[PDB]
């Protein structure tokens, strides 16, 4: 319908990372700039991923580059 | 109705800001003011000037507040400069009271210099100031971490990029500046640069084109691979800049671009060096190159050289069903007839390639062989409803599947919500022929439809 700004997306992926175990300094905003145009729930999704990823490695805490394997599958990945 | 009320809303707010001790409430009013300025169209005839000029005296003071949300108070900014009358508001932020703002040390005052900056009429207002230049130096800037900021920045960029002027600025007297944070190449600010550079392409035309600024050489695809984040950005980039390519009949920069296309290409194939590459970027990169096998050219000259040196489509096993789904089937046909007659069947999960593969004529007649009217009743009745609604696209597919496999046409009108979608997709984009196209088809294509779309 209208879709989030640069900010709302930091924003969206901050306030749900909380709720996530995440390792410290993830570079949000720049996570963000790999999201354009992106759904409320595709960055949610974006999250879901990042921890799958975590789990795949066998670890809890979620890496930033398990955050970028997550946009490469959920945002670059046509159906 | 007739809403004065509005007016009544901005003009008591005005009040209890201009008072010497502000209420609890304020919040709540200025929540009232965001809420109200949304509904109701350019109205409340009066110039704004008490309330912008109040406003701005608000933000140059620092001010903290224990019951003000400074954040509540910049929403009605934006939502007021824009439908204000351009003219009244450069009284309150002058020309000069900008430049003073947005080198200022108070973050929100420099938000508000965005919404007006944003809202500038004409477009190439400020183009004759160094007011462009200001707004370049806070986005290239790492330790600007407001995100509210620099995203105003770019909104108010994006809206004046329209006008000739303004982009002057950017690629002449800020073009040395520019191609320093390039050359600089620290992630926040280069990647901020990309996404600056992504949407000045939009309006940027064949003399105004500045190579420099908008190319990136080999070395500097190579040096982004350290830190992934970038060289996906630079992927991001050019998949984009091809497109846009396309998209506005832009031919012209072809040729700027062209030259480091393969390099993306043999990164991709070279795994022992560069396994960073295939793994966070496999896909962004697959989309790079399906632009690639795309874009007109010389009987697709570059796109076959980066097939043969680098992407090597076939050779690769677990890739044939992606390179299938993607890349030009128009070149897929000429070049690769092997690969798609070989490794296409009539499946449920063949369904990726048969719509693109469906996508050329020439293709599609490589892959008429695989299609058994027994082959495709096979399946389950939602991959039959994807396969017909993939038929169901093309004059030729179409053509098809009402001659050749008329026990498929049966099974599509019959005797999951996601099955009816395809089917009555299907159904229409069948009826769209029409009756003589359909023949025998046509009596109960719309019986089936009229069934499906009325009730």
């Amino acid at each position: 319908s209208s879709l989030p700004d640069l900010e709302g997306r930091a924003n969206i992926f901050r306030i749900h990372s909380k709720s996530m175990s995440v390792e410290r300094g993830i570079r949000w905003e720049l996570i963000s700039r790999l999201c354009p145009n992106s759904t409320g729930a595709e960055l949610r999704s974006v999250c879901t991923e990042a921890g799958m990823f975590a789990i795949r490695a066998r670890r809890k805490v979620a890496t930033e580059k398990d955050f970028l394997k997550a946009v490469d599958k959920v945002i670059s990945g046509y159906k | 109705k007739e809403t004065n009320y509005v007016e009544n809303l901005l003009t008591q707010l005005e009040n209890e800001l201009n008072e010497d001790n502000l209420p609890e409430d304020i919040n709540t009013l200025l929540r009232k003011c965001s809420l109200n300025l949304v509904t109701v169209v350019s109205l409340p005839d009066m110039d704004v000037k008490p309330l912008l000029a109040t406003i701005k005296r608000f933000l140059t003071s620092n001010v903290s507040y224990d019951s003000l949300n400074y954040d509540y108070l910049l929403d009605v900014v934006d939502k007021l400069v824009p439908m204000a009358d351009f003219d009244d508001v450069l009284e309150v932020y002058s020309a000069e009271d900008l430049v003073k703002a947005l080198r200022s040390e108070i973050d929100p005052l420099k938000v508000a210099a965005c919404r007006v900056i944003e809202n500038s009429q004409p477009k190439g207002l400020f183009a004759t100031s160094n007011i462009i230049d200001i707004l370049l130096d806070i986005l290239f800037d790492e330790k600007v971490e407001n995100d509210k900021l620099i995203t105003a920045i770019e909104k108010a960029l994006e809206r004046l990029s329209t006008d000739e002027l303004i982009r002057r600025r950017l690629f002449d007297n800020n073009l040395p500046y520019l191609v320093s944070v390039k050359g600089r190449m620290e992630t926040v600010s280069f990647v901020r640069l990309i996404d600056f550079l992504t949407i000045e392409f939009q309006f940027i035309s064949g003399p105004e084109f500045k190579d420099i600024i908008f190319c990136f050489t080999k070395e500097e695809i190579l040096k982004s691979v350290e830190d992934i984040l970038v060289f996906i950005e630079l992927v991001n980039y050019y998949t984009k800049f091809l497109l846009e390519i396309r998209n506005q009949d832009k031919y012209w920069a072809l040729r700027h671009v062209k030259k480091i296309l393969p390099v993306f290409a043999q990164l991709f194939e070279d795994t022992e060096n560069y396994p960073d590459v295939r793994a966070f970027s496999t896909n962004c990169l697959l989309q790079l190159f399906a632009e690639v096998s795309r874009i007109e050219e010389d009987e697709y000259s570059l796109f076959k050289t980066m097939d043969k040196d680098s992407l090597k489509i076939g050779s690769e096993a677990k890739l044939i069903t992606e390179w299938l789904e993607l890349i030009n089937p128009q070149y897929l046909v000429k070049y690769h007839k092997d690969v798609v007659e070989n490794y296409f069947h009539v499946s449920g999960y063949s369904i990726g390639m048969l719509r693109n593969l469906s996508a050329d004529e020439e293709c599609f007649n490589a892959i008429r062989n695989k299609f058994s009217a027994e082959i495709v009743l096979r399946l389950p009745y939602l991959e039959q409803m994807q396969v017909v609604e993939t038929l169901t696209r093309y004059e030729y597919t179409s053509k098809f599947l009402l001659n050749e496999m008329p026990k498929v046409m049966g099974s599509l009108i019959g005797d999951d919500l996601e099955t009816v979608h395809y089917r009555n997709s299907a159904l229409r984009n069948l009826l769209d022929k029409g009756e003589e196209k359909l023949s025998v088809w046509y009596e109960p294509l719309l019986r089936e439809y009229s069934k499906a779309v009325n009730g």
